[PDB]
Formats: C-alpha cells, structure tokens, sequence
C-alpha cells in the first residue's frame, strides 16, 4: 500500500508498505530511498510520535495516509 | 529530469493545497491563455508569480528546473491577499477562490476568467403561483453535495439543478391578499410554500466542479466522504442547462468538456494531502489539442499515470475544457 | 427580509436577516439552523467567498438572495 511522508524541507515521499510494517521498517525504507539515517528520523501522525517497535496498523494508519518527518 | 512530463514543485510548509491546485490549473490552457492576456507591482505580484508559474508547468520542452519554487506567490498570498499561517494546512478550494477573485479584483484596477460563469435560479410561491424574479448568479466552481450502488457525477449534477419545495417563505403577494385581523388591525405576514430550482445558465470555457467531500454528522461532527465518485473523461452538460450578482439587470452535443484535471484529497476530515492527475502539456503536432498522455503529481515528486487509474481515484476537484462548439 | 442558504445536503433554507447583518451575524443564524460552528462554515455567494467583518449590503445581497455553504477540507 501507498503512504506519504512529508518533510519540512521541501520533498514529499512516497512510500510502499503494509499496515504489518513496522516503524522501524519504516524509517528503513526512508533511509533506502532519502539516505537519511534512522536515528534521525523522528515520524509523525495525528500529532503522535511513532514508535519503533509498532506497526502502521497499531496506529491506524490507512492507504494514503500521511506522515510528517521531522528530523532531530 | 522531467522528459515527458513536467516540473514537480517544492512543498513550502504544508503547501500541498496550492501545488495541487496549480498543477490542475496549468492542465487548463484556456485559463493560462487569460493570464497571459490579462498580464500584458507588490499590487501584481499574485498574477505574475502565477503566470510565471503555469507557464512552466504548461511547456511541452522540458525546462531548466525539475523542481520549482512557488514562494512568490506563498508571499503574495500571505502578505496581501490571503493572511493564512506559514505551516497550516488549506482547502485548495478556497484558495482557488481566492485566486480567481484576487485576479478579478487585479483587473478591475476586459474579458471575464474562463472559470467564470452564470446559474439560472427560479422560485415561485406555491399558493398563488407568481414567480419572482430570476437570479442569475456567478459561479468559479460549481460545489456539489455528494447523494447517498456507486454514485455518479452525473447524480450530483441531477440532484444539484433538481427542483425543490422551501416552507414559510415570504410572499408579499399572498401577504397582501390577506385579510386583516380586528385585534387595532393585524396583518400577519404571509409565508407559503415555494417551489426553487437552480439551473445551468452560462456555461464557462473552463470548468471546476467541486466535490462535497466534507460534510457535517448528525453527531454534530465534520466527517469525510470517502466513496468513489464515478466520473467521465467526457461531460455533456446539455441535460443541465432580472437580478444578477445582486444588481438589478437586464435579460432578453453542444456542451461537451474534456477532463483535464483531478485533483484528490487524501486523509480524513482534519488533514491530509493533496496530489493532482494532469495531462501532459500540449504537443505542438498532436493530432488533438490536448495530450493523451497523464501524470500524477504529489508536490515536488511526478511521474505518468494512466486514464484507469485517474478515473478510479477519489476525485475532490475535477478541472474541465469545453470543446470546440459543434 | 429573508434570503436563502443552500446546506451541505443542497437543500435550500431560509435565513432572517437585516441588510446590516454581518457575516458573523449570518453563520450564527446559520448555526442555530444547521448546528455547525461559524468558525468552520464557509458561505459563497455569486463565486465570491464572503468574509467576516462585512455586511450583507458591502455585497449587494438582496432579498431571496442564495448563498452556498460548504466547509473547510484542509491538506498539506
Ligand atoms: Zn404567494
């Protein structure tokens, strides 16, 4: 499935994922397609921030769901 | 590089609700065509800035910059038009309205826009049938309650001209033939039932509908629509078709659009996105006027996208060019 | 006088007002009908979104006028 992830720094990100990816996946595929390392990543939805041992599902996050980046 | 396609555009702070919006507005030529014409300086930066910016997302030969930056217009905008906040998130149909009565407003400072056109409203008391005077309105957008088996876009429209009965409405009429009552005399001001009805008067060159994907709970809560819409890439409005904007005036397939564009909403009641379904710019030696070629566009990120699959998403705004008449 | 307000259903409800009437004014009436927050309705009338702090006669808006309401749909 699609979601997106927008940055403050101008790029908006797709990504393909399942709702049983996990957010440490997550960041893994960011890392893939961006270079960003992880450990900078901070996600974001619904004013939450997401945790690495939770999947997408754990915190409802649907098809086309948004994200916000925010790095540390 | 953007060989086939065109430049994407740098998301500013949650500005997704403009870059949307301008990729479907440089998907209709007619309405670059006015701007080109209309601009030809704090007072002009929104028209120039925006004019800049069509023009580069309209251009067959692929441009120096793959990603364009539209903080001429963020500024004009916030600045001088439109005090919104740097990082919230917009309805890109209010900005469209916005942009289409900032540019009036820049113009009366002349053909009217090619989004621009008339409803025909009609009403008549029920109990003693005068009809009061028509209304003709402008329109930018036509903004359609979505009815509740899939529904079409052909539904909405039928259900937007579609007549209806209002109660206790005035009628000075059936007001003035009524008795008085001996109380001092009284004479109750009578309100009856009318039979209203809006209808297509003045069909515009460029067409935005605006699908009511937002409405209201009977909790009292906003919620999203999110079912498809089933829409064409052809629309006849032939089935659809004094006082006008207010001001007492004067009165005394044939129309057949091409999608252009569909701009979609992606999120919940609160948030979300927003990307845009374009065709490519025109080609000098098409055998149409008009690309058959699509793309998707989400902010600075585009690539090509097929008809199926524009046709299948969840349409919010959807931009239209009348064809050549017949 | 009375004007009329198309709602979010595009059923057409009749508003009472005086010339003098504020936008403010006009979606408190609105609310009272339709239960919806002022600060959350947006109302067109004639394509022009009408703003808060003018008057229904700042924008000639007569008699058996039709305003269109619609809500905000934000993404970012
Ligand atoms: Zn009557």
């Amino acid at each position: 499935m699609q979601i997106f992830v927008k940055t403050l720094t101008g790029k908006t990100i797709t990504l393909e994922v399942e709702p049983s990816d996990t957010i440490e996946n997550v960041k893994a595929k960011i890392q893939d397609k961006e270079g960003i390392p992880p450990d900078q990543q901070r996600l974001i939805f619904a004013g939450k921030q997401l945790e690495d041992g939770r999947t997408l599902s754990d915190y409802n996050i649907q098809k086309e769901s948004t994200l916000h980046l925010v790095l540390r | 590089s953007h060989m086939g396609m065109v430049p994407g555009l740098l998301n500013l702070g949650n500005t997704a609700f403009m870059n949307s919006l301008l990729q479907g507005l440089a998907a209709c030529p007619s309405f670059i065509r006015w701007l080109e014409d209309f601009t030809s300086e704090r007072e002009t930066q929104l028209s120039r800035s925006l004019m800049q910016l069509l023009k580069a997302l309209s251009s067959h030969v692929p441009g120096e910059d793959d990603v364009l930056d539209a903080g001429g217009l963020l500024e004009a905008l916030r600045l001088y038009r439109w005090h919104i906040s740097s990082f919230e998130e917009q309805d890109a149909h209010e900005l469209f309205h916005v942009l289409t009565s900032s540019l009036e407003e820049e113009q009366e400072r002349r053909t009217r826009h090619p989004f621009h056109g008339r409803l025909t409203s009609y009403m008549a008391c029920k109990r003693c049938e005068q009809q009061s005077p028509v209304h003709y309105d402008s329109f930018d957008s036509l903004s359609l309650s979505i009815p509740s088996r899939p529904v079409t876009l052909d539904q909405c429209l039928q259900h937007f001209i579609s007549s209806e009965t209002i109660k206790e409405v005035e009628c000075e009429n059936c007001t003035k033939q009524q008795a008085g009552e001996l109380v001092g005399e009284v004479l109750e001001s009578q309100r009856t039932t009318f039979v209203k009805q809006l209808k297509l008067g003045k069909l515009p060159q460029c067409l935005c509908i605006h699908l009511q994907r937002l409405t209201w709970s009977k909790e009292g809560s906003p919620i999203k629509r999110q079912e498809h819409v089933q829409f064409t890439e052809y629309l006849s409005l032939d089935r659809y078709k004094a006082i006008a904007n207010g001001v007492d005036s004067e009165h005394c397939s044939e129309y057949l659009f091409r999608l252009t564009a569909v701009l979609v909403h992606h999120g919940d009641m609160h948030s979300g996105h927003f990307i845009t379904y374009r065709r490519c710019p025109a080609a000098p030696r098409g055998t149409s006027p008009f690309s058959s070629q699509w793309l998707w566009v989400s902010d600075d990120s585009v690539r090509k996208a097929s008809l199926q699959e524009v046709l299948s998403s969840s349409a919010y705004l959807l931009f239209y060019e009348r064809m050549q008449r017949p």
